[PDB]
């Protein structure tokens, strides 16, 4: 998994 | 240690016994068609009992266990004396082998609470066991629900397998 | 050859009927005839251990038809085994209940079938829905 | 309706088998290799082999035929979903699937073919909820195999709780040998890798066309859905009301949702090339390639395979960037380049020899397929949105994703 994440938001109402 | 059977005309209440020997109960019990074995440790020997029930297409299927086999326990109905000509000649034709020499006899009395039933001598007269060569036999007054006769013929085995003090 | 492995079989120790029944497997895997070593191998099925069941299952399974006349000695223990507080056990007599295909057996095995139907855990109901 | 669940050799003998009805003899396994022989020599090489009144569906993995018999109407399918679920299970199990394993972990193989299937069957074939009460390492089943949510059994704990998601991109493509595209397809993939603690649940936010016409914001960067397949864990009529992917997930890697649109966008890596087959003497490659896309990334590792005459000699390969290996195992080149810009144009020139006698037979005309791979860049114009966790204990989980451009069978023609 040398190609890293990024964050999502949780919620997005 | 050693392994011993439980063998006889059907309905004669060996596997009722066999289980109040195992647990201490009276359990509800089908008529056997196939076979029963448990393990029973009594005074550390562990009695190994193999059931083989009492129908009539299964006769035949005695054999089958009778190779390595070291004893044997031959469960009689006393109330039935219709059916315990037909019981002799089955305990004949199993006691005409080759195989089974080893095996000793160990006769119960089953269903000793009815008085239609034989006493522990008569038996002995209807079956002929005056006459067994090479049988070690004793016979014994076994009754299920209540469980006396049961661990006597359980000493006598242990007797019987065991040579020393 | 077999005889050897037959006095394996008459033994009372677990770890030598266990090795016997995985050399009896391993044989019928190859299907090597192993069909003689049936009316012994039915004596060393009702234990307390599971892993060793499934094989004895699998060898009645695969040899039903081979022994037609033998095969009676197993329904009291199909009963018994119907009757256990593990629900595998149960569920696994049944699945091997119905796989048997001989119709001198199948005559004493409904009513173990029709306790098996009624049963709360549903993975044995399940399994004797397919095994009706 | 399979009455026999097989697994034999390369050769013909059994490795291992399970029958459960009766209706297909075992001696009938015997006939499998000659009449796959028999009809495979004649151009009627079909999954569905015939002997009598006795059929044969199989499948084959790399050194297995799974070989499933029936003799009734069996449901076809539904035993060929079965036998590619079997082989997913095993699998899972075992990393490798060779005669290694069947011949020596059969303690454990044949309670698995007892468990998957009873009377013809499929009933229970989820590979985690099978591992805990199959091990090779019994108590009461799990509820889990009963339960109607079968793929979670509950109890599982880690101490954080971290939810990975990957976007794969698969673009699939077959450009014809005058220059034009036939057909531009991307089957995409959802693999996500699930560690959390109790009975979750989850509502994926993606940024789908039809759902944004639902909600009236179809006017900003939206993806065109043409299909998607779910899998088994998505409640599907939520989705058929009003778009709305809800799961209870399952523990650790699974696969979310098969879709497949189409894309009328430039393909990825254009390959212009011509051969000059010269007769019994030699051939010349003067290959270009082109990307197409933005000129920030960076394509990684691509595998620009050209197929080759049969029987060539004495390769050389004047190139600008990137290896070269000939490859004669399936007699292809394989111009390998590591780091690939986007927008740039890398020039190849290769040339063989060939031989002066002329072959006995043809030797066909096989497709230039490449094998790029893109991370951090969608073709599509997919973008995940959100990813609702929802718990009774209720904490702070971290959705992680990323997104990769691979390829699916992205052939382009020949000459
Ligand atoms: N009243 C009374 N009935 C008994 C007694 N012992 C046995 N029986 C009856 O005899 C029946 C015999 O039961 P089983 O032990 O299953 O019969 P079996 O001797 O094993 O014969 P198979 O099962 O066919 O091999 C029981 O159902 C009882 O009703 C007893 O001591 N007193
Ligand atoms: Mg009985």
């Amino acid at each position: 998994t040398s190609y890293d994440y990024c964050r999502v938001p949780m919620e997005d109402g | 240690e050693m392994r011993i059977l439980m063998v006889g005309l059907d309905a004669a209440g060996k596997t009722t016994i066999l289980y109040k020997l195992k647990l201490g109960e009276i359990v509800t019990t089908i008529p056997t068609i196939g076979f029963n074995v448990e393990t029973v440790e009594y005074k550390n020997i562990s009695f190994t009992v193999w059931d083989v029930g009492g129908l009539d297409k299964i006769r035949p299927l005695w054999r089958h266990y009778f190779q390595n086999t070291q004893g044997l326990i031959f469960v009689v109905d006393s109330n039935d004396r219709e059916r315990v000509n037909e019981a002799r000649e089955e305990l004949m034709r199993m006691l005409a082998e080759d195989e089974l020499r080893d095996a000793v006899l160990l006769v119960f009395a089953n269903k000793q609470d009815l008085p239609n039933a034989m006493n522990a001598a008569e038996i002995t007269d209807k079956l002929g066991l005056h006459s067994l060569r090479h049988r070690n036999w004793y016979i014994q007054a076994t009754c299920a629900t209540s469980g006396d006769g049961l661990y006597e013929g359980l000493d006598w085995l242990s007797n019987q397998l065991r040579n020393q003090k | 050859e077999i005889f050897e492995l037959k006095a394996e079989l008459n033994s009372d120790k677990k770890e030598k009927k266990k090795e016997a029944v995985k050399k009896v497997i391993a044989s019928m895997t190859v299907g090597k005839d192993v069909s003689a070593l049936f009316p012994d191998v039915v004596n060393c099925m009702q234990t307390d251990n599971l892993e060793l069941k499934k094989l004895v299952y699998l060898y009645l399974m695969n040899y039903a038809k081979s022994q037609p006349d033998m095969a009676i000695m197993a329904v009291n223990t199909f009963v018994k085994d119907c009757e256990d507080p593990n629900p595998l056990i149960r569920a696994l007599a049944v699945r091997t209940m119905g796989c048997i295909r001989v119709d001198k057996i199948t005559e004493y095995l409904c009513e173990p079938l029709r306790k098996c139907l009624k049963d709360e855990d549903p993975y044995v109901r399940k399994t004797a829905a397919v095994c009706v | 309706s399979a009455s026999a669940v097989y697994v034999l050799d390369l050769k013909g003998k059994v490795l291992i088998c399970r029958n459960y009805r009766g209706d297909v003899d075992m001696s009938e396994v015997e006939h499998f290799m000659p009449i796959l022989m028999e009809k495979e020599e004649e151009g009627m090489l079909s999954p569905i082999l015939a002997h009598g009144g006795v059929r044969f569906m199989w499948i084959k993995h790399n050194n297995l035929y799974l070989v499933a018999t029936s003799k009734k109407n069996a449901c076809v399918s539904l035993v060929f979903s079965f036998l590619y679920k079997v082989v997913q299970v095993f699998s899972e199990y075992f990393k490798e699937l060779e005669e290694e394993s069947i011949r020596d972990n059969f303690v454990i193989i044949y309670e698995l073919l007892d468990e998957l299937m009873d009377f013809g069957y499929p009933q229970t074939t989820d590979s985690k909820i099978l591992q805990e009460y199959i091990t090779q390492e019994a108590p009461r089943p799990p509820a889990t195999v009963t339960n109607a949510v079968s793929w979670r059994s509950e109890g599982i704990k880690y101490r954080k709780n971290e939810v990975f998601l990957d976007v794969i991109e698969a673009v699939n493509l077959l450009v014809s040998a005058n220059g034009n595209v036939l057909r531009s397809e991307i089957v995409g993939s959802i693999k996500m890798r699930v560690f959390l603690s109790g009975m979750p649940e989850l509502r994926l936010g993606l940024n789908d066309k039809v759902l944004f016409d639902n909600t009236g914001r179809g006017k900003s960067k939206s993806v065109e859905l043409e299909d998607v397949k779910f899998h088994q864990c998505v409640r599907l009529s939520r989705f058929e009301n009003d778009r709305t992917i809800s799961f209870i997930p399952p523990d650790g890697e699974f696969e979310l949702m098969s879709y497949r649109l189409n894309t009328h966008v430039k393909p990825l890596i254009w390959i212009e090339s011509v051969i000059e087959k010269h007769s019994h003497s030699r051939i010349e490659y003067m290959v270009k390639a082109k990307s197409q896309f933005k000129r920030r990334s960076t394509a990684n590792n691509v595998e620009i395979h050209i197929p080759v005459p049969n029987d060539a000699d004495s390769p050389k390969f004047k190139t600008t960037v990137g290896s070269v290996k000939w490859v004669p195992e399936n007699s292809e080149i394989v111009w390998s380049v590591k780091s690939f810009p986007g927008g740039k144009e890398y020039l190849m020139r290769a040339h063989f020899g060939l031989p002066s006698v002329e072959a006995e037979d043809k030797e066909g005309k096989p497709p230039i397929s490449v094998k790029f791979e893109i991370p951090y860049f969608t073709t599509s114009g997919i973008q995940v949105r959100y990813l609702k966790i929802i718990e009774k204990s209720g904490y702070q989980a971290l959705p992680w994703v990323r997104y990769i451009t691979q390829n699916g069978d992205y052939q382009l023609r020949t000459q």
